[PDB]
């Protein structure tokens, strides 16, 4: 949302000294002469900074900031002194940058000269090449720093590459003049014997390596997984590590950009990916709502390719189906919470299907109002309300 | 095997899912299309077409 917001018109401000932002058509003196999506936009980035601050300095440290100043102001409310003492109930930058001193003895005036005081957001290309003779990873990152929303990286960076020897993590140091980071890899014996390759958690898993370079030992690339900066990142992987990153990853936010990523990929391995992801409960119940649209996007891009029936229709009725009758839909029970998500999700992006002739099939079409006729709630505790205003949609 | 026994017998039952769920479903759109049409005559009306 922010970095959308701020690449659309200027950047968001927190903390502006008294005009300081002249780059968006109203004053940001006041509270009551800001535009309703910049107040909401600040809300949104003071929240996300904060999170950067509580990643410098350590949680427990930021809820000790936390109760320092609620203990202050408890001390001040009790006094009568008409604010010899009222004014400690009353924080401010200098005071909460000198509480988190006085707490954890680093200060973030570098956090805080980049992400409060200079409104901009940093956008990051990533391109990669695997040398096999010197066995190393060059990672090619650079910024957008001319646009007019963004602002130029000059910290340092983490990214996390997965290869079969397991997950490792590299800080890099982005200064303005760099370009190429040479990170080294590690074997590839978990392909001489199957082994289980592990995992960013203790787990390992057994995956199928049929797809993957036969020289390269990594898996997936992600440039900054913990979001430790304001950004947009455009790395451009291999289609079967959008693959891989989608299957075997243990963060939704990496399973939910390669569901984004793998839209620019039609092939039948990423049709695959993403109904084994469909398919599969405990992955978490956003991403598979994601993959629905993405799976229909894919179809819709792969018409004279497709070979069965529509898209989603077979895992439908294979899903939220009676196993003696395909076309009747099973009787409402709402009680699984995402079983109940993905069925109302999943006709409204199989209706997005289209034929050669740019027409949606009457395949679908008949489908959802079969699914519309066939609805039967009098057996559910909860109401149907949200399930038949989806149908419609 | 009549002249002098006789046993009593039954109507045809539908026990079928398929044919129940179908005759549920179908009178369930009936009532409420003729239920909504009869709501929609006896009182003010619009129209997504002209004089419809």
């Amino acid at each position: 949302k922010i970095v959308a917001y701020e690449l659309k018109t200027g950047g968001v401000l927190l903390h502006p000294i008294f005009n300081p932002a002249s780059h968006l058509h109203f004053s940001i003196k006041h509270p009551h002469t800001l535009s309703w999506e910049y107040y909401s936009m600040f809300q949104c980035k003071a929240h996300l900074v904060m999170r950067l601050i509580e990643n410098r300095i350590s949680m427990e440290f930021m809820l000790q900031v936390f109760n320092k100043l609620l203990s202050l102001a408890s001390t001040a409310s009790s006094q009568k002194f008409q604010s010899h003492m009222w004014s400690q109930m009353l924080v401010s930058t200098s005071g909460f940058l000198k509480s988190i001193s006085n707490v954890s003895g680093k200060d973030i005036q570098p956090l805080i000269k980049q992400w409060v005081d200079q409104s901009g957001v940093v956008k990051f290309y990533g391109s990669f090449a695997f040398n096999r003779k010197r066995n190393v990873l060059e990672l090619e990152i650079k910024q957008d720093y001319t646009s007019p929303g963004t602002q130029k990286y000059v910290g340092p960076l983490k990214v996390t590459v997965q290869e079969l020897d397991g997950s490792f993590n590299h800080t890099l140091q982005i200064e303005e003049n760099s370009l190429k980071h040479d990170i080294p890899c590690h074997s590839k014996s978990r392909r001489n014997k199957k082994k289980k390759i592990p995992l960013m958690n203790g787990e390992e898993v057994d995956m199928d390596l049929s797809a993957m370079d036969a020289d390269s030992p990594l898996l997936w690339i992600r440039i900054d997984p913990d979001m430790s900066v304001l950004r947009k990142v455009e790395f451009e992987q291999a289609d079967f590590m959008w693959q891989y990153q989608l299957r075997y990853e243990r963060d939704v936010v990496a399973q939910q950009e390669s569901i984004l990523a793998l839209e620019k990929f039609p092939t039948p391995a990423s049709r695959l990916a993403l109904t084994d992801i469909l398919e599969q409960e405990q992955c978490f119940y956003r991403v598979r709502m994601s993959a629905c649209f993405c799976l229909a996007k894919i179809a819709n891009s792969m018409v004279s390719t497709w070979t069965g029936p529509p898209a989603m229709k077979s895992l439908f009725t294979r899903m939220f189906c009676c196993k003696s009758c395909p076309n009747i839909v099973k009787t409402n029970n709402f009680m699984s919470f995402q079983s109940y998500f993905l069925q109302k999700t999943m006709p409204v992006a199989m209706a997005l299907l289209r034929d050669v002739h740019n027409l949606c099939p009457k395949e679908v079409l008949t489908f959802i109002l079969d699914l519309i006729k066939y609805n039967d709630n009098r057996k559910n505790k909860f109401s149907d309300n949200y399930y038949r205003a989806e149908m419609i949609d | 095997p009549h002249t002098y026994i006789k046993t009593p017998t039954y109507r045809e039952p539908v026990s079928d899912y398929q044919v129940l769920r179908e005759k549920a479903a179908s009178q369930r759109r009936d009532v409420e299309r003729a239920l909504t049409r009869f709501m929609a005559k006896t009182g003010e009306t619009q129209s997504l077409f002209k004089d419809d």
